[PDB]
């Protein structure tokens, strides 16, 4: 009858398609292209002006449906996929300009989390969604999400990024157009992202233990390769630096908190007989995720964790199975409001519609009446 | 041995103390340890690495701050036991354990062996004559001057609400939560992330704290002000940068009466004063509810008191004159009982003894406290 | 031809009439979730019932409809008894006559509700209200004999001699399973495991179906517990951890022996059957002091029926034989008594019809029952 379209937006990248296909059409980055601009301006942005917010969300919806979906969605239905926790401020604005400027017929505001879930088939499971931004993790237990027991760190693809440039500015060698360290200031983000994705190789749990043993007071520092670069400079980036900038995700000390750390935080605050079934499924979906060698590490470390005392008098003995989905890692959450939109026409009709905005005012967000 | 005593009021949240016969606390300063985030090589005996009090506020930004009590029950005793020598220490009372007697605070229904091991750690590591530990209800009517009523009380750790009709603290009207202070600075936090100001840190935990304590107000009719679109107001941080609040200053004290917005059910403030009163004798009930006494810091939201009598009108049997009465210094309400306590000639008798608790143990300091 | 319901506060038990045991056996709850504006993924149920809300236990607000035998919530009671007919048992109550149960010295209006939703909302051709105790007492097989039966609802005693029952020696007791419930759960907080939410309301409950035996000197049971820990047992929870209590075993079925722990001022469940019994007449006691029957689940504590013969003959003189009927199906016993009355062919004309109730009313009821 009618195909209902499927967003999913993100400050890195946006999962984008049709409702019923496995998985999506494209997936074109967040940020925008403008004439006359020198750097390209990201869309999705939080504590900013509502009407520039408004102008800016337009002409990435514009640049997208012709690109991505080759229609107007006037015809038929959309699920806007927005992680929980993402500002009601950037909710209003994206039903503003979803029904004042384009006039669709319905749209939807549903978790990210509880979507990745009816991927797996399965009506309990804990979730961990490491996007770029931050690390999110959401126990959900019989299809509703249990919201208290949460967690979210700084420490997704942004803070790697961050650490990237650190340690390449403190150990730079750069070719001539050799030595001259730190010649450049800053390096762009889509270079950056081209590096992570290639060069930096993921370490198991005890050579993770190791180099924090070498950081305070060395251990299989190889492979090394050099990174190529535009306008004649090749930069020949060392073995250990990756591996360093990988180890800061599971760093512990100091603050009590990591990417393993935050679901046994979050399995703390789960009540007793939900407890089980959560540690029994626990879904790994997300950017980061897509790292090569990244599940042994999280497994590994997960366990390491409930070994300590400290988490032995609540959890103790558990099986943690981690029951990966069909599709990749990164579009995990996308397949799931596709599995949404697609085969009911009838879980259309719970959410909002054009009619019902303009007389109320705004889609319920979950808070008070 | 008959020295001036001390009274230790404890608190998940604050910790306070000073000495008997006084007005107020002199020594008050929130119950924490903190410890260097980039620590060193070493993982066993530190130095130079252990801020507690007035060094610790101000050096916020270095450390990992973590409390070591959790809904009025200690998780890490060794902390408490450096919280404990720092208050004895120089650096605040001037003054050893050996000497005084000590008065110890708890809230209600508490685990019998946190309150062993309390005492374990007060007669043996530290060398005191004698301890005796109390209830924050009973001192709070001390304070005031009356003997009966109710007390709702809300710290950082514990809510409850113990019944007392002329000395008589009825044990089965007792009602008790795990929704206080530092439950509303969580979800405060939780609602600035959707807001978009988001906060992880301990340190930056504290700022939250801040701002529940400066800009926050419970609204009458919670419906009425959904329907109605918020202001935004603005706060300025220690660092600088402004932060538009918007709804969540309003939708974060609500907690207290509405806990369904956690995910864990519980009774609310509203509920426990009336259950408290209902559990009670049919002739007892109309006396408590004259005599409803506040204390803790989380009864210092504006429009607290207002929603605590319409909950109350709501409930309770109609044309009833309810009286919740709360006094000017509701912080240190139950450190004056204590003091009150401390200074009269019947406290020698209700005290724990080291010589007493040497021949019988822990027995005898479960019969004196009940 | 005719069903069997045995409307249990805890457990709801129900089948055909002229069986064993009962086919539908769940616990009476209905388990609302946790409203959040958040959504939910491939449909669920809006409210459980049965056995779907303890296997999803973790997010329900498990309400019980029926409290101490008293039907509260309406709405809750109609919905399990929609569970029991056409889930559970598989037919229609249109067809069927239904037996069912109350406790004696209930409310009045109770009869006349449970008996107008059967007949206007269910559409039943036949009904009947019968007594816990007297279908005990005919489960049994026995005509002479008095009854304690204890439930999580209520306690209560029925003495009957030669098919003759003593409605004025009727004394219905707030004590019950429900209570003991409350008081295990609050004993097991003062050793730090603390059980506050409904979820952990069941495990508690599951943890006193197991553990728990009646003390047959509790003084002396007191004594050894402090002195060995190999009475101390482990039990696991559904979580993988695991708990040890020592005191908690004996101490939570005592409260039926001794009701000043839980506060309620009334006579023990020993000294209530004997109480009954000395307001019946002098020339029947000996005959009820041999059929002291017991029946329910606050009967199966191990080691009860030596603590109520022990009781019982202190109390009573010294001449008398005394003798506890407990047999290995007590747990069941009202069920199987309503199994045993369907069966027979005198209770066919004792039935209610549908031009008798049109004519008469929900009064009808109070003068077919007893």
């Amino acid at each position: 009858e009618k195909t209902a379209v499927v967003i999913d937006l993100g400050e890195a990248f946006t999962k984008c398609g049709f409702a019923g296909e496995t998985g999506p059409r494209c997936i074109i980055p967040s940020v925008i292209k403008k004439a006359g601009m020198p750097k390209p301006i990201k869309v999705v942005q939080y504590n900013i002006n509502t009407e520039e917010l408004y102008s800016y969300l337009k002409e990435f919806i514009h640049i997208l449906y012709f690109r991505h979906l080759l229609v107007n969605p006037r015809d038929r239905r959309v699920v806007v996929i927005e992680s929980v926790l993402c500002p009601s401020h950037f909710r209003e604005t994206l039903t503003r300009v979803l029904f004042k400027y384009f006039e669709v017929p319905s749209v939807l505001l549903a978790p990210s989390h509880l979507m990745a879930l009816l991927t797996l088939g399965i009506n309990s499971a804990m979730v961990l969604d490491c996007g770029y931004r931050e690390s999110l993790v959401l126990p959900i237990y019989e299809g509703i999400p249990v919201l208290n027991c949460w967690g979210a760190l700084p420490l997704g693809g942004k803070a790697l990024h961050k650490e990237l440039e650190t340690q390449l500015l403190e150990q730079c060698t750069v070719d001539t157009g050799q030595s001259l360290p730190s010649v450049m200031g800053s390096i762009p983000e889509g270079v950056l992202e081209d590096i992570k994705v290639r060069t930096c190789f993921v370490s198991d749990l005890t050579r993770g233990l190791k180099i924090q043993a070498a950081k305070f007071n060395r251990p299989s520092p190889p492979p090394n390769v050099d990174y190529p670069l535009d306008g004649e400079k090749i930069l020949h980036v060392l073995g250990s630096i990756r591996d360093s900038v990988v180890e800061i995700l599971f760093e512990q000390d100091n603050e009590e908190k990591s990417v393993a750390t935050l679901i046994l935080d979050s399995l703390m605050q789960c009540p007793i007989d939900t407890r089980k079934q959560l540690a029994e499924n626990l879904v790994i979906i997300g950017g980061t995720s897509m790292l090569p060698g990244f599940l042994h590490r999280l497994l590994a470390e997960i366990r390491y964790l409930v070994e300590k005392p400290k988490y032995k008098k609540t959890l103790g003995t558990k099986t943690f199975r981690i029951h990966t989905p069909p599709a990749k890692a990164n579009c995990v959450a996308w397949l799931g409001g596709a599995i949404f939109g697609a085969l009911q026409d009838i879980l259309g009709s719970r959410s909002v519609s054009k009619e019902y905005y303009n007389q109320t005012g705004r889609i319920p967000d979950w808070c008070s009446l | 041995i008959a020295n001036q005593p001390v009274v230790i009021d404890n608190g998940s949240g604050v910790i306070k103390a000073g000495f008997a016969g006084d007005q107020i606390p002199k020594y008050c300063f929130p119950n924490y340890v903190g410890r260097p985030k980039h620590v060193r090589v070493m993982a066993g005996a530190l130095e130079g690495d252990i801020f507690i009090g007035p060094k610790a506020e101000e050096h916020r930004g270095l450390l990992s701050i973590r409390y070591p009590m959790e809904h009025g029950i200690v998780k890490d005793w060794n902390d408490m036991e450096r919280i404990w020598q720092y208050v004895y220490s120089k650096e605040q009372l001037q003054t050893f354990s050996e000497e005084h007697p000590v008065l110890l605070t708890e809230a209600p229904l508490n685990p019998r062996k946190n309150r062993e091991r309390a005492a374990e750690v007060f007669f043996e590591t530290f060398n005191v004559p004698a301890l005796f530990i109390s209830m924050q209800a009973v001192l709070s009517l001390y304070a005031t001057g009356r003997t009966t009523g109710v007390v709702l009380d809300s710290g950082d750790g514990v809510t409850h609400a113990v019944p007392i009709y002329e000395g008589f603290a009825m044990p089965h009207s007792i009602m008790r939560i795990d929704i206080a202070g530092r439950d509303v600075s969580r979800f405060l936090r939780l609602y600035l992330r959707k807001e978009g100001y988001d906060f992880h840190s301990s340190s930056e935990f504290e700022i939250v704290k801040a701002i529940k304590e400066r800009a926050c107000y419970l609204s009458i009719n919670p419906q009425k002000d959904e329907t109605l679109e918020t202001e935004k107001a603005q706060y300025y941080l220690p660092d600088g940068s402004t932060i538009e609040i918007g709804p969540s200053r309003f939708r974060a004290p609500e907690l207290l009466f509405r806990p369904d917005l956690i995910g864990e059910e519980s009774e609310g403030i509203h509920e426990v004063l009336v259950f408290a009163i209902q559990k009670s004798d049919m002739d007892l009930r109309r006396t408590l509810f004259s005599n409803i006494v506040l204390s803790g810091g989380s009864t210092l939201f504006k429009g607290f008191g207002d929603r605590l009598l319409s909950e109350v009108k709501k409930l309770a049997p109609k044309d009833v004159k309810i009286r919740i009465s709360a006094p000017q210094e509701r912080l240190y309400s139950t450190w004056i009982g204590g003091s009150i306590l401390a200074s009269l000639d019947t406290f020698k008798k209700m005290w724990v003894s080291k010589k007493e608790y040497e021949e019988d143990g822990a027995r005898s300091i479960h019969r004196k406290t009940f | 031809a005719a069903l069997v319901v045995d409307n249990g506060s805890g457990m709801c038990k129900a089948g055909f009439a002229g069986d064993d045991a009962p086919r539908a056996v769940f616990p009476s709850i209905v388990g609302r979730p946790r409203h959040q504006g958040v959504m939910v993924g491939m449909g669920q149920k809006d409210s459980y019932v049965g056995d779907e809300a303890q296997s999803k236990r973790g997010i329900l607000t498990l309400k019980y409809p029926i409290e101490h035998g008293i039907v509260t919530n309406w709405d809750d009671m109609e919905k399990i008894w929609h569970h029991t007919f056409y889930n559970e048992l598989r037919v229609a109550p249109e067809e069927h006559p239904v037996l069912l149960t109350e406790a004696p010295l209930n409310p009045k209006a109770n009869r006349e509700k449970m008996t107008q939703i059967m007949f206007e909302t269910f559409n039943t051709p036949a009904m009947y209200v019968a007594i816990q105790a007297v279908l005990s007492l005919y489960a049994s097989g026995r005509t002479t004999g008095i009854v304690m039966d204890s439930g999580d609802g209520v306690t209560h005693t029925v003495p009957i001699y030669e098919g003759y029952a003593l409605p004025h020696a009727i004394l219905r007791l707030d004590l019950a399973g429900r209570d003991l419930t409350d008081y295990l759960m609050k004993i097991l907080t003062e050793r730090g495991y603390s059980f506050t939410t409904t979820a952990e309301r069941e495990i508690v409950r599951d943890i006193k179906e197991k553990l728990c035996y009646v003390a047959l000197d509790f003084e002396q049971e007191m004594a050894t517990a402090a002195s060995s820990s190999s009475l101390e047992k482990s039990y696991e929870l559904p979580d993988g951890q695991v708990i040890t209590i020592g005191n908690e075993r004996f101490r939570c079925p005592e409260a039926l022996f001794q009701p000043s722990f839980l506060g309620m001022e009334s006579c023990g469940i020993h000294e209530t059957t004997f109480n009954s019994i000395m307001k019946c007449d002098v020339d029947i006691r000996k005959d009820l002091y041999a059929n002291t029957v017991l029946s329910g689940g606050t009967t199966m504590y191990p080691g009860i029926a030596d603590r109520m013969q022990k009781e019982i003959t202190a109390l009573a003189p010294s001449t008398m034989k005394i003798k506890i009927i407990a047999p290995p199906e007590r747990k069941y016993s009202v069920w199987i008594g309503g199994s045993i009355l369907a069966s027979l062919s005198t209770f066919q004309q004792m039935w209610i019809s549908k031009q008798e109730y049109d004519e008469s009313g929900p009064s009808i009821v109070h003068r077919k029952c007893f």
